[PDB]
């Protein structure tokens, strides 16, 4: 039989570092009380981006699971680089907090530059020679060159 | 009444044939055909057979048969209908197979291809071991494995990997095992 | 001749397992005070590494904002597994390290679906027409979709 | 993977190498967060990084490891892989194929 | 319409329509308005094509009364207009 090339691209792929890009919003809400799950059809689609966003510092922490129509759940948090915590009899005084490092990478693919945040791919527009790096004061802002291995 | 003593074959690349009102006392081979066929009010004393490359659509109506077999690399569409005999089936090919409006069907084997069981009164037993490909899928519609007499259940077995989807398929309520992706085709909003 | 090696196991060096090579250094100078930035050139360059870093538990948190001559700066922490703390004035401290945010991606391959945590790949099984997302309560959840790139 | 459990004295740190190659540092290339306690006396608290995990993959006769999005060449396929991490950890190793 | 392996597009704007024992339906739409002759009934039919495994569309905006029975379709959310009738018994399993 014959197979359409485009269909093959849905099977093959690689070479250049790649990932998904946000393009549409399918569902969004906030809920208090019991847990709550949702469903999404796989028809004519190839990728979803899901964010468990916690508001405030409320009782329950943010967590995520995933599964198919009848598959078993997978816990994303089970595989991460997690930052722990522990408290003594402290009386609740001010704390430093705040993130420490902002290490990331950048890359280019012909018509456009890009930079990979986790797995989401961030558009960086065309190439115009000039690059920019910004960070507030009292910060260490080391830079390097880079290439697509 | 008419009686025939011999075998009937649809030659390579044949099309447009039509038969009716015959009692064929032998096999009925269908190989190399190009579709556009139609059998009516016919009986076969042995197994219909199909091999080789086949394209198009075939129809059999009120065609009592002792058994049916499909093989080869053909990719045609065989359509069955009617009949009053407990026929067997066995499909190992990338073709497409359709059966509907039958009071009974004997043993059924599913090695490959696409099989759609529709509106069958009773099935003696079912089996399936196919593998995932764009041509393979098993779907059943409004058919029971529970014989009213002597009030028993026919076996079921699916060890392959091809996806499938059941809609209104009465079988042994007892817990069992099934292998392969499942589609919840039915809808529960309306019970 | 017939072949199946040229499939996803094609002649490529194996998928697209590539991270910006830890290439040579370009610049390293630290600045306090107001916000500060520098620029580099894309000439004969196809990638960079940025390691903007906090020091001395200063008020400013580590952050990364990257732009070219034309495009605007991108937000990196916006797609991060951020961790807050439950700063409390209570004499009995319960300042937990509540996971502020969690992000994961679900993408398609032929008749298979896969979700990726960090660098580990979680297989989810075969196509069934439906996906399912499960999360605890009191959070906010969003879902997007986009091309596989 | 090397998981410190509870409030282990030794934090989670992972170093890897080849049979006869040098040690490469993983924790050197991570986006972490910290929570330094208060100068107020007695308000002691502990936190940091407890879970560490790394990926190892062959590319031919070479061994390459990835941290964050940085590839650290450990060395050639000398035959053995070396690792190092502090104590009070539950060291763990799985077999991970490439995609 | 009964005992068919396939049917194309169906539009119901008036009168009584009975779809019975249908293999696959490409899509169904209707706008009939309630009266003494407009009704919709579906029996043993699906919008799901076994190949290439896609769900056919459904739409009913009119006010005409109707009644579904094993009308297999998408299991996702939905919305229908008019007074539905329950015919499925629900004693089994």
């Amino acid at each position: 039989a014959l197979v359409s090339l485009s269909t093959l691209r849905g099977a093959l792929g690689g070479g250049s570092i790649s990932g998904i890009i946000p393009q549409e919003v399918l569902f969004d809400q906030w809920r208090a009380g019991g847990n709550w799950e949702v469903s999404q059809s796989t028809q004519n689609r190839t990728g979803f981006i899901v964010r468990s966003l916690k508001e405030g510092i409320g009782i329950t922490v943010s967590d995520l699971f995933v599964a198919t129509g009848n598959g078993g759940y997978q816990s994303i948090s089970q595989w991460e680089a997690t930052t722990f915590l522990y408290e003594t009899d402290a009386e609740g005084t001010s704390i430093d907090g705040g993130r420490q490092q902002a290490i990331a990478i950048v890359f280019k693919r012909g018509t456009q530059w890009y930079t990979k945040s986790g797995d989401v791919i961030l558009p960086l527009g065309s190439d115009d020679g000039v690059i920019r790096f910004r960070t507030p004061g009292y910060q260490r802002l080391t830079i390097w060159s880079g290439a697509q291995l | 009444f008419v009686y025939v003593d011999g075998n009937v074959t649809i030659g390579a690349a044949v099309s447009g044939v039509t038969v009716s009102g015959l009692f064929i006392d032998g096999n009925l081979t269908i190989a190399g055909a190009n579709g556009t066929v139609e059998f009516i009010n016919t009986t076969v004393s042995t197994s219909i057979i199909g091999t080789g490359n086949n394209t198009g659509w075939f129809l059999f109506d009120e065609v009592n048969a002792d058994s049916v077999s499909i093989t080869g690399a053909g990719t045609g569409e065989f359509i069955f209908r009617g009949g009053i005999e407990q026929t067997d089936f066995s499909l190992n090919a990338p073709s497409k197979l359709l059966v509907e409006n039958r009071s009974r069907v004997g043993v059924v084997n599913h090695l490959n291809g696409l099989m759609i069981l529709k509106d069958i009164g009773v099935i003696v037993s079912l089996t399936s071991t196919a593998e995932d490909n764009a041509f393979t899928f098993l779907a059943v519609i409004s058919s029971s494995l529970f014989d009213p007499d002597p009030r028993t259940y026919g076996a079921l077995t699916k060890t392959g990997s091809c996806s499938y989807a059941f809609q209104d398929f009465a079988r042994s309520n007892m817990a069992e095992t099934v292998t392969g992706a499942k589609w919840l085709v039915s809808n529960g909003r309306d019970i």
